[PDB]
This record gives structure tokens, C-alpha cells and sequence, in this order.
């Protein structure tokens, strides 16, 4: 008699900051501590009806009629300064260690074997296959979501903080390492070992992940955008505003932490479609279909409860998924 | 019938309704020996249907001489105007039957 | 003869305050009476199904639709300024005294024997053992609930404010002494004696208590949060509030009082599984279960009655728990 818990949580590891953007010229990334931030400025806009109008009524007269009725849209935009041609994104990332220990439970004997199941994982092998996967998602610039594509010289400057200075500084180049390959190096695996020791409680690590996307003279950037809603309000509100912090645009912490946990090439469709974020029922919101289906026995909610309760252990090549979305965490139970 | 029915599902639609604003009129209080039909549930228990005018309750203002009251004046805000707009939008489609009743009830409204 | 009081209630002792936040730079903490407060912002969140579904409708061909019109929440999130890397948390603690004296009794000799039971307790074994246990829970930074786990260097500033000017100060280390050990120091001795003389009644103490969690730069702080009644149903978008004071995010007074009174190692199920808060039916809402059950005699409501009504005194260790949740104060008797 050994069953799961009704309430069961896991506080997340790999906490990122938000992505405060700034902009300067190339070869000013050396002294990149004083760049002006990308402001959030409005613009007006109108267009014609590009809707796929439903052919129960798709007539020429209404198409001519709907033009002299314009589109009252004031939106927001995020450009560079026209004196600059780079994009700087800086945030801070820390890991916590002790991935097996929850934040809430019901059955105190259930956690007494889940934490040592995680300890059999850890004492068997380190985190050193999830380690260089997250170190590759940090060493390239996948956290630049749309700012990465089309840019020329994308670069990542990861520092490492244990007092008011930096212990050892990493530098990379983000377009040499692609999005297909996870190949350790003479430098990158010495950061994989850093986060694999940080996920076991062997030091306080604090990664300061600074990016540099070389995008163009007075071009536009893409910060993540908030949830405004035209509820039939007063004065004709915006249709697209975007997320800011104090006088600076930003990407949210959950999106920049979603970019890191794009890990699993262990999904039942292919491997050549790329990596996907790790979550229960591991899916992509843009691509639309959900991998890791419950038809297959390859859910998270199937692997973990068949690995703990029935002790039907999965492949070593797939336990990294379950430990990865215990690093992710979340509300579990019914 | 009406409360449980319009709570979840339990209605064959029948004669059901609500009676607001009725006042109690007593004819003896705790010594009722005045008129007949007067027993210990009907101790002056003659109640009284409503007759209030068009301004019975109170109404809050919506256009003061302030910014959000009058300084932003492209609103026309009102709660009774919201109720009239909801009563219009509940019949915003002219069907093939009720045009005789929907021929002087929209523009007049 | 001499039965219990059917309606009986105690006041607070160890009176906390609300702990309001700010943030700054490390080693700037010494001249820190002016740091800007970590304020509650609003951000937009669009997540997906990360919740355990039960297949009565959740077909394999059903999750394909649920991830293009997802659940679009809106949360309240407080972070640091990105040029600051500490967490200044300041509250004020006072201790009133006179523990055994109730506030609303029914009987007359029940309280008069209970008051001298507690007085002969104090006359033989003082308040000092619980005093150094509360002194340890102030000495580390357990009141930083999640702001301490995964932190890096915590140093608690405690002042004994008797006037406009302080009396004596305490600098500590919340990671050298830890979440396990209750054993004294050369300086925690005097703060134990101060809380002891404050609990007995021989001098009024007021302790302002400032915590400096080096949480990191631009990171997620965790202020305590309020409730969401009719705010995800009226407009639907906001589904997470945060407690706040004037342009600040703050910790509630009752949970900082909860972290003050994680005292009793005297729970019967184990002793190495961490001390819990002192309550009648000594229990945690984190783990779900309840220690100190009334299926054994070692519950509080059996101990206090057998120590007052039946007139049998429990063990020397576990009278500390009984006067500890007299110090807490609550609603006793048939409620």
C-alpha cells in the first residue's frame, strides 16, 4: 500500500530575472554597462481588411465598403536608437539545488522514497546530461526569441558571482553553436559542471547572462508584450502594448525561463524538428500540437508515478526529462 | 419552483415570479380584535403592493465637474443607459415573426 | 471539584509587526535607512496545461485544441531593481509578559490555581529555555521564508530600542547557526536573557529586527500574498494579489509570528525531521499531517488539563510546550 499525494508541489529551480534591453554600437560591448535602454514608444497605424472573411457573406460591395471605415489602432513599437546597431539583453540566473525536496506534500513516507529515488539518480550519475543541455541553451541565445533570427553577430557573456566580483568569466559566440547539436567543448563543459554542482548544493552560483545581438542601424527589437484588452472602454485603447519595467522594455521571466528549459529531444515524433520545452504533456504553443501524448505512456504524469509507485524505472536516456521538469516544478496532484 | 428551477435546471416553464416592495399594514399589532380573518398568523398581517414613482430609490451621479467625471467627456456613462443598452442588445435581431411588435419598440426605445 | 473554564482566552505575547521590504547593495547596508521599497508590479502570464488531468473527457486527440486558446492569467510580481542585490526586511518585536493570566475567564479559582501553577513554574524553571529557543529563531532568519532558501549571505541586525537611541545591537549569521541546532553562543546568551526578562514582566522590551538577505540581483522576492475572492470572476484576468503597505510589499504579521514560534523539538513522531510551530494540535499545513494527536495523551489539551485539573505534572521537557502555546495565545474552552 503506497500511493501518491493529493496536494504535492515543487518550487522551481533555475530562477531567471527579466530581460532589460539596451542598445549601443558594436565594439562597445566591452564597456557595456552604461547603454541607454530601449524605450517603449507608441505609434498610430491603420490597415485594410486582411481577414479571411467567411464566404457565407464574402461580397465585393462589402469589401469596397469596409475601406472608408478605417482601423483605429494605436499600437506600441520598440526600435533601437538610430545611432546604434546592437541589442544588449542582461539578466541574472541562479540555481538552488535539491531538486527532489518538495515545497508541500501529504504523505511524509512518500517523500521519504521520492527524495531517495532522486538520490539514486544523483548518486548513479550526475546532472551532466541536463547540465550541458542547459549550458548550451545559455551559451547560445535562444532566450532572444525573435531578436535572434536575422541578426549577424550574436554573442553571450556569462559571468559568475559569489561575492561583489566575478570568479571566472565565460565568453561565447551564439550562432556558431546551432539549435540542432549539443556538443560539449573545452570551455562550455566547465560551465555544465558548474550548474551540475549547483543543482546538488556544492556552492552558490549566480549566472549573469548578457547577450549581444547585432541587428542594425535604427532597427526594431522584440520585447515580450503584456495583456491589454479592448473591453469597449473609453477613448479607444491600444490593441498591442508591450511589457516594460522602469523606462525599459523587457521579456518576462517565464518566457526567458521557457527558453532555457527547451531540453527534451525525447519526444515520440522525431528528433529533427528540434528541442521542445519540458513540461507535463510536453508541447509547443506556437507549433500547436502537443507532443508527449497520454495515448503514449510517455507523459510526465505517467513516467513519475510509474517510476515511484510501481517502481517501473524508465530508460536512463529519458530520466533526464522527469528530473528536468522537477527542476521546472509546478502544482501536482489531483 | 422558481428559485431551484432558475438556479440549475428544474423547470417546465410555468407561472413563476417575484414580488418586490410590499409593506406591512397592521390593525391592532399584539392585541388584534378589530376586524375579522384575524388569527395568530394573520395578526394584522395585511401587506400592500408597491406604488412607487419613477424616482423611488436614489441614483448616483456620473458626470461631475472633474476629469473622469466631465473632463473625459466622450463617455455618456449611466447605469440605466447600460440597462437600456442591454435591453436593446437582447433583441438586436429582427426575426420573421415579431416584426409587428418589433416595428415600434426599437426606435421608440 | 475545580473543573475547567468553559470559555477562556489568552492575549498575545511575543508581539510582532508587519515586515516591509526594500532592496539595495551589499555593504551599503550599514547606512541603509533610505532604500526604496520593493513594490508590487503587474505582469502578464500566458501558461498552458501543467495540471494533472483525469481522462473522462481528456482524450489523446483532445489536448490538441487546448493549447491554442490557453488560460491567460495576470499575476502580481515583485522583483528587485536590477542595480541592487540585497533584501532589507524590517519589523519590530515587543514582548508583553504575564503569560498564565487569561483575558476572559468563567471561573474564579480555576484561574487562581492556574496562575500560581505558572508562577511556581517560573519560580522553579524560568522562561529562559523557550527564551533562547525564540532567540535562536530570531538569531537566524527563518522569518525570511523563501527569501532565505537559495540565498547567499544573510546577516540579521537586531536593536534593543528603549528610547530614541538603541541600547545594544546584535549582528548575526543566519547560515553559520542554522535550521537544526539550538545551542547557545557568547552573545545570544544576552538576547535570551532579554527575552526572558521581557516574558516574566521585569522590564518592557522593544526589538527592531532588520534582515539583509543577499537574494541576488534583480531576482524574485516573495512577499506574502492576499486572497482572490471575486477578482478572477468579475474581470477574470488578475488571479494573484500581493499584500502591500504604502508603496511597499510586505510580510504579514501572523506568518512572521509563525516563524518566530517554530520551537518544539518535543513532537513524538521523530526529532530529526525539523521542529514545527507550536500549536494546540501541533501541525503543519505544508506536510499535511498533524503531530500531537489526541489519539495519544501527548496533545496540548490533554497536557494542560492533566497539569491543572487532574494535578499531575508532565515531564520537565514538555512543560515548555504548554507555556509556549500559552505565550502564543488563542481561543480555548468550548468554542
Amino acid at each position: 500500500i503506497l500511493s501518491t499525494a493529493s496536494v504535492l508541489a515543487f518550487e522551481r529551480k533555475l530562477d531567471p530575472s527579466d530581460a532589460l534591453m539596451s542598445a549601443g554600437a558594436w565594439a562597445q560591448r566591452d564597456a557595456s554597462q552604461e547603454w541607454p535602454a530601449v524605450t517603449v514608444r507608441e505609434k498610430s497605424v491603420r490597415g485594410t481588411i486582411s481577414n479571411r472573411l467567411k464566404t457565407k457573406d464574402r461580397d465585393p460591395a462589402k469589401l469596397d465598403a469596409s475601406i472608408q471605415s478605417p482601423n483605429l489602432q494605436t499600437v506600441d513599437v520598440a526600435n533601437l536608437p538610430s545611432d546604434a546597431d546592437t541589442l544588449k539583453v542582461r539578466f541574472t540566473l541562479r540555481v538552488l539545488g535539491g531538486a527532489g525536496t518538495p515545497s508541500a506534500c501529504n504523505d511524509a513516507a512518500y517523500r521519504d522514497k521520492l527524495l531517495q529515488t532522486v538520490a539514486t539518480y544523483v548518486n548513479d550519475q550526475g546532472f551532466a546530461e541536463l547540465a550541458r543541455r542547459y549550458a548550451h541553451n545559455l551559451a547560445n541565445a535562444r532566450f532572444l526569441w525573435r531578436n535572434r533570427v536575422g541578426a549577424e553577430a550574436v554573442e553571450v557573456r556569462i559571468n559568475h558571482i559569489r561575492q561583489g566580483e566575478v570568479a571566472r568569466a565565460w565568453r561565447f559566440d551564439a550562432l556558431a553553436i546551432g539549435l540542432r547539436d549539443f556538443k560539449a567543448d573545452a570551455e562550455l563543459d566547465a560551465l555544465a559542471e558548474l550548474i551540475a554542482s549547483g543543482l546538488s548544493g556544492s556552492g552558490h552560483v549566480l549566472l549573469e547572462v548578457v547577450a549581444f545581438a547585432r541587428i542594425g542601424d535604427g532597427q526594431e527589437v522584440f520585447p515580450s508584450q503584456e495583456l491589454i484588452l479592448d473591453k469597449g472602454d473609453k477613448k479607444g485603447q491600444k490593441s498591442k502594448t508591450l511589457y516594460s519595467v522602469r523606462d525599459a522594455a523587457a521579456i518576462h521571466s517565464q518566457k526567458i525561463g521557457n527558453a532555457l528549459r527547451t531540453i527534451d529531444t525525447w519526444y515520440p515524433d522525431e528528433d529533427g524538428l528540434g528541442p521542445i520545452a519540458v513540461e507535463p504533456y510536453g508541447s509547443v504553443t506556437s507549433q500547436g500540437k502537443a507532443y508527449r501524448q497520454p495515448k503514449q505512456k510517455l507523459d510526465f504524469y505517467t513516467l513519475l508515478d510509474n517510476w515511484v509507485l510501481r517502481d517501473e524505472a524508465p530508460a536512463v536516456e529519458q530520466q533526464h526529462y522527469v528530473i528536468a521538469n522537477l527542476i521546472r516544478g509546478g502544482v501536482f496532484g489531483e | 419552483a422558481a428559485r431551484e428551477a432558475r438556479s440549475r435546471q428544474e423547470s417546465w416553464p410555468h407561472g413563476f415570479s417575484e414580488y418586490p416592495n410590499l409593506a406591512i399594514q397592521k390593525f391592532g399589532g399584539t392585541k388584534p380584535q378589530n376586524i375579522s380573518q384575524l388569527n395568530n398568523e394573520r395578526r394584522g398581517e395585511n401587506w400592500l403592493l408597491p406604488s412607487l414613482p419613477p424616482n423611488w430609490q436614489r441614483q448616483n451621479v456620473n458626470a461631475p465637474m472633474r476629469h473622469s467625471s466631465v473632463f473625459e467627456h466622450d463617455f455618456g456613462r449611466t447605469p440605466e443607459v447600460s440597462r437600456l443598452t442591454r435591453t436593446l442588445q437582447r433583441f438586436l435581431a429582427k426575426t420573421v415573426h415579431n416584426n409587428l411588435a418589433i416595428r415600434q419598440r426599437r426606435a421608440q426605445l
